RNA sequence: GCUCGCCGGAAGACCAAGGGUUCCUGUCCAACGUUAAUCGGGGCAGGGUGAGUCGACCCCUAAGGCGAGGCCGAAAGGCGUAGUCGAUGGGAAACAGGUUAAUAUUCCUGUACUUGGUGUUACUGCGAAGGGGGGACGGAGAAGGCUAUGUUGGCCGGGCGACGGUUGUCCCGGUUUAAGCGUGUAGGCUGGUUUUCCAGGCAAAUCCGGAAAAUCAAGGCUGAGGCGUGAUGACGAGGCACUACGGUGCUGAAGCAACAAAUGCCCUGCUUCCAGGAAAAGCCUCUAAGCAUCAGGUAACAUCAAAUCGUACCCCAAACCGACACGGUGGUCAGGUAGAGAAUACCAAGGCGCUUGAGAGAACUCGGGUGAAGGAACUAGGCAAAAUGGUGCCGUAACUUCGGGAGAAGGCACGCUGAUAUGUAGGUGAGGUCCCUCGCGGAUGGAGCUGAAAUCAGUCGAAGAUACCAGCUGGCUGCAACUGUUUAUUAAAAACACAGCACUGUGCAAACACGAAAGUGGACGUAUACGGUGUGACGCCUCCCGGUGCCGGAAGGUUAAUU
RNA sequence: AGGACCGAACCGACUAAUGAAAAAUUAGCGGAUGACUUGUGGCUGGGGGUGAAAGGCCAAUCAAACCGGGAGAUAGCU
């Protein structure tokens, strides 16, 4: 649930927090565990490429699994669990031959819930079917572009998508964008949407809360001098340019898709 | 006041050693300039 | 099993200050100077055969060399290895 | 040598880094030392650094580096796989005393430990580049158990006072002892043992994981401290022989108890929070190829082994970084009285008086003290000074986002002695007595020790939070919500950031960014995400598309290479 | 609990007066469990880096570092 925090302090006062009791109070699955250190957002040159990037909370990386291919054998539910790498919820599972896997935490899902991956599975949340055999209608979510690939659409928190259609090879989807897309029907899907769907109402609060996230604050390139930024200079406040980037490209509503490769999969853009 | 050079004596070495001149080609002509001008310590290394 | 040659060469001579005195005379413990490169175990097996007589243990130390001056000209002097070697309880050296 | 003074969470002690002989001894005083110099971190000569257990080396890995092949690139070269390097992190082992002019967990004395070989007898499944476990991990908070350490008493030794008193409830000093081995406690974690099966752990697995079934409630792991031993020892106040006045040799009492107590240890624990918290080896374990009655494994016992390098000295400084014998510099140690305290004052241990002195006692300058009467009249401005200053209790407005405002404001008490109470409330806790699955056990018991806070009565002073220490307060108002950041060296702000808001892009080989490229970041993320731009908590809110941009459209006009 | 309060260490640098000091002193001052601070090592390179943005910082040097080279640049100027 959302939790408005008393004004004990200011810095505390705009506070929600979003506090889910039935996550798993313990240290995670070790096994599934491994090392991601921090970047900086800075490449293999040592730049910087991507800037507000810096920090934050030591972090390990849970491995998730997204290609979801053990078909046939059911699992159970064990726990749900916090990832730091994620906005959705983690829930470890056990299958009946032994195994552990961590995946997205779907909305209904809870400890002790079944769940099973296949073409026979049986069509409720958490459980994973190709599209071709998931109903039309339906939403779904953690959803394969490429057969055998893994899930790329609709990890995070709380999103899903509606397949709208399947048309012979393909099935077209309904993206958390607007976007309509063709996919190949082969592809797999999860059932359901992704669990943690109130993770949007949380409210930082403060600077340092958004530095715990790794996240280094943003200079606006009005406030820059002309040498650093395009919008930079001016005596007072001057801003008689439209919009850019700091690489001078416009920045409110300039299109920068470019791709003509995927061109044929879009059904229909986003607006 | 805590002044530039704050000696280290590995950082020296990494830094401007004879090994790292020598890894690297401009270090190499630099071994080479400096035995040429007749220098006796061609390198940091002591 | 050390060569004989190589035993000749690791002792370079005794060391004569007070200190290695008193190590003499009370500890049973000669000073000596001996080859850089030498070896503990060489240097005992050295004692053994060159002076005939047993050994304890051996410990070592390295000398370093002193700068000095001559007139205005600056030069520094060799570093050498240094060597206790305590000698079995009874044992007289010549 | 005797006085005086200063530091004492340092101006003491021990290290790292960095320096590199500055260490110790003798000797010299030209130069160096802001003066003199017999002295010196100066000159010259000699001496000095001892390790299986400390550190490096070594095994393991992080960020990162290099990188066979490889991909990419006019050349140079870039990226990067397998690998290999890389500590600031993980990985076996030593303590006490004595000794040098100068080293010491390194020498000596005593008492230990480690992990390798080799050989043994005893036994008999060993075996990895592989599987599993472990190592292995956050912040804050709370206690409880402890010790370091300190105080008092007891004990032992010495003393009987340069001036009134001082054989006592008097004075001074000491009252220390390790690792190791045994015990396995306060406490923490976990249910154990056996059997059967199984799409899991790249193959196999007797291991792990998962299913069942049986049976017993104690099983294991961990764990400070204490106790015992170590120790008939060592050390020991000071006494006694020699004296190169440096010291050397002999000798040696007591060596207990209580209370208090860490920020250190149990604790890598427990509780809790969200921001969700290295790796690999060592270590344990499982098997595979293999080998097969051999090797290898574990078992004690014997022997050999532990190489190499560092070890002096300075290290908040006269030895390092600052041109100087001139501010900066990470870690560890942390006594007493008062105190909340690592603040502050005075002291201990220890270390210093800062390498020019001697006079004088003008102006003026600096740093301080006090000041009649006035009390901001000063001044751009109360700048600077002065003032406030503690604990407890009473009491406290507007406004408010109901948390605040608020230590609002303002007041009262405060020393010492006695009594309550030859020391209370509490804390601790010995004997005795009882129980007992027997121990570091449980009950009862209260000796002794320690010990606030209060009330009443008296008492001194001008003054009792007496020194050091230690808020000035209130009223209206602009700006920025707030904590933060900033022009190293004239600007700390109303500037930047901020949580929040909005627009916009981006469907994943994402947009974008660094890269002639390969590739990398974005992100091991996927629209509840990421990027860009503006605005900037919260509250109430928030006409013009002509111009320039952007988005969409494509009927016509115009329009490249090409032909 | 807290980018909570008072306050030493530690980090800073608002006022003040004053070469030992190429930015210090003393007296006061701000933060002091965090958007903190700090040791060791690592990475980012010059029209490049980094920048809670001041044209700040990048070895006492910054509206384009330093070293060497073109180079005896050019100088209707002194």
């Amino acid at each position: 649930a959302v939790v408005k925090c008393k004004p004990t302090s200011p810095g505390r006062r705009h506070v929600v927090k979003v506090v889910n009791p039935e996550l798993h109070k313990g240290k995670p699955f070790a096994p599934l565990l491994e090392k991601n250190s921090k970047s900086g957002g800075r490449n293999n040159n040592g730049r910087i490429t991507t800037r507000h990037i810096g920090g934050g909370h030591k972090q390990a990386y849970r491995i998730v699994d997204f290609k979801r291919n053990k078909d046939g054998i059911p699992a159970v539910v064990e726990r749900l669990e916090y990832d730091p790498n994620r906005s959705a919820n983690i829930a470890l599972v056990l299958y009946k031959d032994g195994e552990r896997r961590y995946i997205l935490a779907p909305k209904g899902l809870k400890a002790g819930d079944q769940i099973q991956s296949g073409v026979d599975a049986a069509i409720k949340p958490g459980n994973t079917l190709p599209m071709r055999n998931i109903p039309v209608g339906s939403t779904v979510h953690n959803v394969e572009m490429k057969p055998g690939k893994g899930g790329q659409l609709a990890r995070s928190a709380g999103t899903y998508v509606q397949i709208v259609a399947r048309d012979g090879a393909y099935v077209t989807l309904r993206l958390r964008s607007g976007e309509m897309r063709k996919v190949e029907a082969d592809c797999r899907a999860t059932l359901g949407e992704v669990g943690n769907a109130e993770h949007m109402l949380r409210v930082l609060g403060k600077a340092g809360a958004a530095r715990w996230r790794g996240v280094r604050p943003t200079v606006r390139g009005t406030a820059m001098n002309p040498v650093d930024h395009p919008h930079g200079g001016g005596e007072g406040r001057n801003f008689g340019k439209h919009p850019v980037t700091p690489w001078g490209v416009q920045t409110k509503g300039k299109k920068t898709r470019s791709n003509k490769r995927t061109d044929k999969f879009i059904v229909r853009r986003r607006s | 006041m805590k002044r530039t050079f704050q000696p280290s004596v590995l950082k020296r070495n990494r830094s401007h050693g004879f090994r790292a001149r020598m890894a690297t080609k401009n270090g190499r002509q630099v071994l080479a300039r400096r035995r040429a001008k007749g220098r006796a310590r061609l390198t940091v290394s002591k | 099993m050390i060569r004989e040659e190589r035993l000749l060469k690791v002792l370079r001579a005794p060391h004569v200050s007070e200190k290695a005195s008193t190590a003499m005379e009370k500890s049973n413990t000669i000073v000596l100077k001996v080859a850089k490169d030498a070896t503990k175990a060489e240097i005992k097996a050295a004692v053994q055969k060159l002076f005939e007589v047993e050994v304890e243990v051996v410990n070592t130390l390295v000398v370093k060399g002193k700068v000095k001056r001559h007139g205005q000209r600056i030069g520094r002097r060799s570093d050498w290895k240094k060597a206790y070697v305590t000698l079995k309880e009874g044992q007289n050296l010549d």
